[PDB]
This record gives structure tokens, sequence and C-alpha cells, in this order.
RNA sequence: UACAA
RNA sequence: GGAGGUGACACAUGAUAUA
RNA sequence: AAACUUGAGUGCAGAAGAGGAAAGUGGAAUUCCAUGUGUAGCGGUGAAAUGCGCAGAGAUAUGGAGGAACACCAGUGGCGAAGGCGACUUUCUGGUCUGUAACUGACGCUGAUGUGCGAAAGCGUGGGGAUCAAACAGGAUUAGAUACCCUGGUAGUCCACGCCGUAAACGAUGAGUGCUAAGUGUUAGGGGGCCCCUUAGUGCUGCAGCUAACGCAUUAAGCACUCCGCCUGGGGAGU
């Protein structure tokens, strides 16, 4: 059965930007819809709408593409997984890309960025590459 | 000029351009103002060697009658697409014209 | 709770009057245990499409039961095997 | 409709002129009811309302 | 295995409140009923393999309500196994 | 070709 | 045109590398 | 600790099926037996011969005995976990699918050890014995022929009850869950106006992606997460 709902909004994003899909549904919850909107403040999905309903809520995404029908999202990547969890501290926060993607970390100040994360001087576990 | 192939061979790259499928008039006429013997292989990407032909033709009757009329597009496409305009119908290939126009 | 269907044929050189000795006495047991006959039926002479025991017709006859045990048509169905009056038989369920 | 292997007439047009039973892809029935023609079928060729072979 | 009519006696029996069909009383006790009368069937059919899968999953599907109803209230599983000729 | 027989 | 199902007398042998 | 209903089960309403076990009924054919007609070969092969036949064969007609298997239907059709399952009838019984949204409220997935099922051959006890047929015999072929071909023929093939536990037991593709163009057949349903939509199977073609290539491609060999099994050059040796 479905193990991993973060592993499978990554992939369900991962899937609809290879064939250059305009938006994707997926079943929300709360981590989702903050994965979601630090997405969209960093600046790789245009949009993220919450669509109520009576079991657990509906996440709307909007992807995003440049000039030349170019994919802002070049790839995701799920680090923790339910087999074997990742942890990092603040001073062993990795960096995605030589800083040009994003790492994002689970932290007791929330789920932040990697970048904001060695800022805020706290670690935590890394749920995903982003770049 | 607007009514366009059967259903059941209608490419699904067509679906904002389109019984039978009818092609998108109203945007076709937006389109229109952004944009008959066989191929030869290479007729592009071998003017190396067909200018010569060309030069031959200008320049025997048996060989002409043949280059007079000489000198499905798939050919020239590539011939094209691979040197980095045209009526698109539903079963043709719109991800691969610059200016594409959705008419039958 | 279950209804039946069953046929049987009877050998045709009979004797006329022994024939009704049977069918009510197979109808008959066609009712014991709980097996209300809900109609029966009597086809009349017809062509066999076969040969069956050198035989050319038969007399056809179906009976309609109502049980729920179904040993009432395992006694028919018995009892037809060892009658030489019955030629063929089949039990069937409706619904 | 269920069909009865006593209705010999309807039985009759699926089978051939020596009795076989004609396929589907010929007399143009069902899937299902070809099933249902062929169980009416055997049980009427057993009550010797149909021949096995003539 | 078993008839409507006994299903529904069963229903009537064993469930937790009106209208109540799914809880784990009146699944168990279905199922045991269920899995009683196919081990009749195999007493006398004891070639009847295939039978005998279904029956082996219906036991485990009791298996498995019977350990959630012990985990979440164990006085209506510790009631429900008396009721029942059920040991654990 | 150098061998083997 | 291309697939998947279906069906359909006798004749031995020739060393090693290098070729 | 407390809620929830989507997962998973239950209820209700429909439907399809060679799913399994037991007991009955039936038609064709093979073999054998008897009887009637009837006479010189029948059978078999590349060609033959062995073999059967004038003591009456083979052929033909009728009848009987017996065992085994179920033409047509029959279809990349159906069912089953797999092995497998095909005449019909009854009895007992397993599972799946569709619709509904009564109910329970995460009760789930996988699964070492374990425990079961498991083609065929084979083994034990006892039955049965038509056909076919290892071994074997004879006849051919051949330089030879412990074969292929022919004429026979035992175990076995069949049943019951035990055992055995293996197959290219194969889709050579572990299970679960979700996501990712289309087109077109077919099986079982449902909804709406023969067509359109929709479930669940079963096929073909074909993008993206993947691949060493062949190819796979919503029934993935694509994209992901969980659990299990397995691999680490060939031979020796599955010894
Ligand atoms: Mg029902
Ligand atoms: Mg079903
Ligand atoms: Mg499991
Ligand atoms: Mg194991
Ligand atoms: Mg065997
Ligand atoms: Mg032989
Ligand atoms: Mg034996
Ligand atoms: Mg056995
Ligand atoms: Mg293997
Ligand atoms: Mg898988
Ligand atoms: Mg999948
Ligand atoms: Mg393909
Ligand atoms: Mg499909």
């Amino acid at each position: 059965t479905m193990t991993d709902p973060i592993a499978d909004m990554l992939t369900r994003v991962r899937n609809a930007n290879m064939v250059r899909h305009e938006k994707l549904e997926l079943p929300a919850s709360n981590i989702k819809k903050e994965i979601a909107e630090i997405l969209k403040s960093e600046g790789f999905i245009k949009n993220v709408e919450y669509v109520e309903d009576d079991k657990q809520g509906v996440l709307r995404l909007f992807l995003k593409y440049g000039q030349n029908d170019e994919r802002v999202i070049t790839g995701l990547k799920r680090i923790s997984k339910p087999g074997l969890r990742v942890y990092a501290k603040a001073s062993e926060m990795p960096k995605v890309l030589n800083g040009l993607g994003i790492a994002l970390v689970s932290t007791s100040e929330g789920v932040i960025t990697d970048k904001e994360a060695r800022k805020r001087n706290v670690g935590g576990e890394i749920i995903a590459y982003v770049w | 000029v607007h009514f366009g192939h059967q259903t059941r061979r209608w490419n699904p790259k067509m679906k904002k351009y389109i019984g039978i499928y009818i092609i998108d008039l109203q945007k076709t006429v937006k389109k229109v103002d952004e944009a008959n013997q066989r191929w030869l292989g290479g007729l592009l990407t071998n003017y190396k060697t067909i200018s010569k032909r060309i030069k031959r033709i200008s320049e025997l009757k048996k060989e002409y009658d043949r280059l007079i009329k000489f000198l499905k597009e798939r050919n020239a496409i590539a011939e094209a697409r691979k040197l980095n305009v045209g009526i698109v119908d539903t079963n043709c290939d719109p991800d691969e014209i610059d200016y594409v126009i959705p008419a039958n | 709770m279950r209804t039946y269907e069953v046929m049987y044929i009877v050998r045709p050189n009979i004797e006329e009057d022994a024939k009704k000795a049977l069918v009510e006495r197979f109808n008959g047991i066609l009712a014991t245990e709980g097996a209300e006959v809900l109609e029966a039926k009597d086809w009349g002479k017809r062509r066999l499409a076969y040969e069956i025991n050198d035989f050319k017709d038969g007399f056809y006859n179906i009976v309609r039961v109502k049980s729920d045990n179904n040993k009432a048509t395992d006694e028919f169905q018995r009892l037809a095997k060892i009658s030489d009056d019955i030629i063929r038989y089949m039990v069937i369920r409706e619904d | 409709t269920h069909i009865d292997y006593k209705d010999t007439e309807l039985l009759k047009r699926f089978i051939s002129e020596r009795g076989k039973i004609l396929p589907r892809r010929v007399t143009g029935t069902s899937a299902k009811y070809q099933r249902m023609l062929t169980t009416a079928i055997k049980r009427s060729r057993h009550m010797a309302l149909l021949p096995y072979v003539k | 295995a078993i008839s409507q009519e006994r299903k529904n006696e069963i229903i009537k029996e064993y469930r937790v409140h009106e209208t109540d069909t799914g809880s784990p009383e009146v699944q168990i006790a279905v199922l045991t009923a269920e899995i009683n009368a196919v081990n009749e069937h195999l007493r006398t059919h004891k070639k009847d393999h295939h039978s005998r899968r279904g029956l082996l999953k219906m036991v485990g599907r009791r298996r498995h309500l019977l350990n959630y109803l012990r985990s979440k209230d164990i006085q209506r599983y510790r009631e429900l196994i008396k009721s029942l000729g059920i040991r654990r």
C-alpha cells in the first residue's frame, strides 16, 4: 500500500513535469501543503490552491516553464525515507547543485530550505532535494 | 478547410487545435497572420550534390524529362528540423512546426 | 426453496390403461417429503431424434416440483433407473 | 430471455445439416447467448429432442 | 455455506447497535458460522483443496479482526470470545 | 611456411 | 504487408600453431 | 489521547464463469466376442518383410462386453494462487467482478522461520485394463543401427487411498501502492442519449521514458516508496 505520501507527491510532480502538464492535483496533507508553498516561494512552481473536501483536502499545483518551454524544475529526489531516515545538523547542511538547487528540511521551526536552516542554525530531517 | 481526419487516427497533440474532428477555424485565422513531385532525399542537406544535378539540368533528353519533373513531407522536415510554416492537420505532428496552421 | 422440472419418456409400446398406473405413481413419488407438485403435463407421442433401446417414439412427461430437500427427486431418479417402462429421464433445477 | 431446451424449433436454427452446433461467427449470436445455446442443445440432445449426428 | 436468512440471524444477535453490520463482532460472528460450515463440508469432501484454501482465508481474516478488537477494547473482545466457541 | 603422420 | 494460434532409400570423416 | 473516511473489511442489489469435491445419465469411436452374407487376400512401407487369413480373414450388417475419452460448441474466449480446469444432471462448496454508500473506523502491505497446495514420470497397497506404449521380441534400413520405419507387446497410462515434491513449474518478468500520450479488438458489468461515458479483465499497435541491443511501454522492462527472495567470472559442481 502507500508508504511515502511525500515521495508520491514528489513523483507526481516529476511525472507531470516530464510531459509538461500545466497543473496536477493530489490529495492534501499539512507537510505537502508546506512543501508546495516553499516551491512557490523559491520560484520552482507557479501557484498552489487548496480545495477543501470531505476526505482530506486536495492540492492543485501549477507548473512553471520558461522560454522555449524549458522546465524550471530539473529534478526532485526523496532523501529521508521510511526505510532509512536522514537527519542533518546545521553545520553539515547539504548544498544542492552547488547552491543552484534547494533542500527541503523539516526542523523544529517548521519546514524550511537549507539556506535558511543554516541562517537559523537549526538542523532536522532532510525531506528532499529540488534542483 | 477545417474538417480534419477521422477520430480513430487523430494525434493527441492537436486537441487544442481540435464522428470526425473539425479544426479550430477561429484559431487558424489568428495563426494565419503569424505565419508537387517526389522530394529527393538530401534536397536541402545535400545541396553540395543536388546543385550539380540542378546545374546539370540547366546545361540527355531521358535524364532531363525526369530532371524537369523532379527539380508525406517527413523527409523535408528532417532536412530542415535538423538545420535548426505549414498546414498541420490533426494527423500531422504540430510539435515540429515553427508556424503551424491548424487548418485542414 | 427450489423448483425442479422433471422430464421422462415412457416406452411407446406400453398398454394404454397401464400408463396411468405409473404416471400417477411416479408423480406420487415426486410429491413425497414436502414436494408439492406445481404442475404435471403429458406431451403426446413424439418421434425421438434417435433410437433409444430400439424404440422410435415415447410419451414425454413434464412434472414441476417445489421442495427444499431434493430427496423427492432422488427417489424419482432411483426408481426410474430400475423401471423398464421409463427409458430416459432428467431433473433440472429451474431456479 | 433464458433459452429453453424444450424449444426445439428455436434450437434447430442453430444446428447444421449433420446436427452440429453452428459457430457463433456464422450465426451472428453473441458470446453469452452462444453459451446458453450450447447448454440447451446438449440438454435437448440427451432428451432425444435433437439428434447427435444425423 | 450459509443462507442470507441465517446470516441475518447472526447479524441481529451480535450487532453492537442497530443498523450495524460492519463492527468486528458482527464480522467475527458471521465468519465463525462460515468457517464452521466449510469445516462440515470438508469432513466429507477431504479432497476439496480449493474450498479449503478459501476457509484458510476466512480463518486469517477472523484472526485479524480478533487481534484488532483485542487491542482496542479487551472487554468487548473477551465477551465475544465466550459467546462463540472460540479460544483466543 | 614451420610442423605432425 | 507484418505478427500470434492451428494443422502438415541412403550421404561417415577430415591432425598443430600460424591465416 | 481524541476525532476522520479515502485504504481495508462488512451489509445490501445485480451478474458471469471448463473454480473445486461427490454421485448419477448419455452419444460417437477403438478393441474383443457372437451371429448372418460373402471370397481370396488383408495389413504395412521409400521399397519391403515380420504378422493375420481358405480351419473362412479383411469387408459388410446386427447384437453384446468393457475400459478410456468427451466431436461440433471452441474464441491471444472464460475460471483458478500456481499446478491446472472442457459431454450433460443433481448435491456440497471456494473465489472474483459491477453498482450502492447501511456499517466498522487504518482493522493495512510484505513476510525469515513455519505450514500447505503442487504437471508428468515414479513408488506402496488394492482394483481395473479398451487404446496407446518405456522395456522387450521379431521384420526392415545400414559399413555397423543396441535407433529413427513396420508388426506385436509388459510396466505404465485409468480408479481409490498413502508417498514422492520435481519441470523451459516460463511472461525465463516477486508482492503491494500511486503517477505518466494516444489508437484499436475482445470478455463481464454499469450510466446516459446503435452511439457517448465509465468499472474490472484480456489482446494488438504505439509516444514520453527506459534499454547493451532486442525490445518494454496504464497488463512497463517508465517514474517513485515499502517488504521479501536471489546474484557477484567459467569449469570443478548442484558434485
Ligand atoms: Mg450478491
Ligand atoms: Mg463474480
Ligand atoms: Mg502477504
Ligand atoms: Mg519461505
Ligand atoms: Mg501420474
Ligand atoms: Mg513400436
Ligand atoms: Mg498403479
Ligand atoms: Mg493420488
Ligand atoms: Mg528461475
Ligand atoms: Mg512491481
Ligand atoms: Mg505500477
Ligand atoms: Mg509497444
Ligand atoms: Mg485494458
